[PDB]
């Protein structure tokens, strides 16, 4: 039972991802996050070895839960009569990457390496594991302020990963690419690469490139702050109009902006203590 | 100019 497992604390925040509570395992003091989906707002359901029907954020948490990386774990998860309670790592201190912008501007090229380079090894791992996120952006993004390590959340936009196309989504309008913009129409690992393309941006730039349509679809990308010239030429690559235009997470990994990437602790040492 | 977030869900 959830009551006696759990001490609960504060609203941490609420939206369209339900509501998520600070929280305590009372069994070894664990600092956990506790959230609260409402059955009637679970758009796709989806199936659990047993047959249980849960709803797809469970599933495809599980899925990408085993061992360690940078997503936030799922530790356990409840059903109620109205909702599915889901329990999550909370590691601490912690600040979104949203905030975190907000606070500082445009990040140094070499702090949003580093961070780049953790969400494409989070994003790797996901579509191992048979995920696609679909929900990439700032907001969707911890950062562990002391192990300098960076944890997906939010998998309630998410998907089986595919290789067909995709004609629904409920993710992050300006996030998403031109074609599912002109057409309701996207590839995973295409349109993943463009929403990457357009938080590389968020990172050096201090916030998105796009907040219309027609600048979505326009394919102009103007920096409004100093970026490098090989800095711009990858977030230009990502955010390439035709989809196979855009390159593969393997080429993004081995494009010369991504070289002599920091370590997590150097990165906490260096930029966040 | 004005940042803000974006919902989604
Ligand atoms: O899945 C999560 N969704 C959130 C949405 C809004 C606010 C907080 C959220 N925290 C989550 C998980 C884990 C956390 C670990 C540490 C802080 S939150």
């Amino acid at each position: 039972p959830l009551e006696s497992q759990y001490q609960v604390g504060p609203l941490l925040g609420s939206g369209g991802f339900g509501s998520v509570y600070s929280g305590i395992r009372v069994s070894d003091n664990l600092p956990v996050a506790i959230k609260h989906v409402e059955k009637d707002r679970i758009s796709d359901w989806g199936e659990l070895p047993n047959g249980t029907r849960v709803p797809m954020e469970v599933v495809l948490l599980k899925k990408v839960s085993s061992g360690f990386s940078g997503v936030i774990r799922l530790l356990d998860w409840f059903e109620r009569p109205d909702s599915f309670v889901l329990i999550l790592e909370r590691p601490e201190p912690v600040q979104d990457l949203f905030d975190f912008i907000t606070e500082r501007g445009a990040l140094q090229e070499e702090l949003a390496r580093s961070f780049f380079w953790q969400v494409l090894e989070a994003v790797r791992h996901c579509h191992n594991c048979g995920v696609l996120h679909r929900d990439i952006k700032d907001e969707n993004i911890l950062i562990d302020l002391n192990r300098g390590e960076l944890k997906l959340i939010d998998f309630g936009s998410g998907a089986l990963l595919k290789d067909t196309v995709y004609t629904d989504f409920d993710g992050t309008r300006v996030y998403s690419p031109p074609e599912w913009i002109r057409y309701h129409r996207y590839h995973g690992r295409s349109a993943a690469v463009w929403s990457l393309g357009i938080l590389l941006y968020d990172m050096v730039c201090g916030d998105i490139p796009f907040e219309h349509d027609e600048e979505i679809i326009g394919g102009q990308v103007f920096f409004r702050q100093r970026v490098s010239s090989e800095c711009q030429h990858l977030i230009r690559w990502c955010l390439a109009l035709r989809p196979s235009d855009r390159p593969t997470f393997e080429e993004i990994q081995n494009h010369p902006w991504m070289q002599d990437v920091l370590l997590p602790q150097e990165t906490a040492e260096i930029h966040l203590h | 100019r004005k940042r803000r977030r974006h919902p989604s869900g």
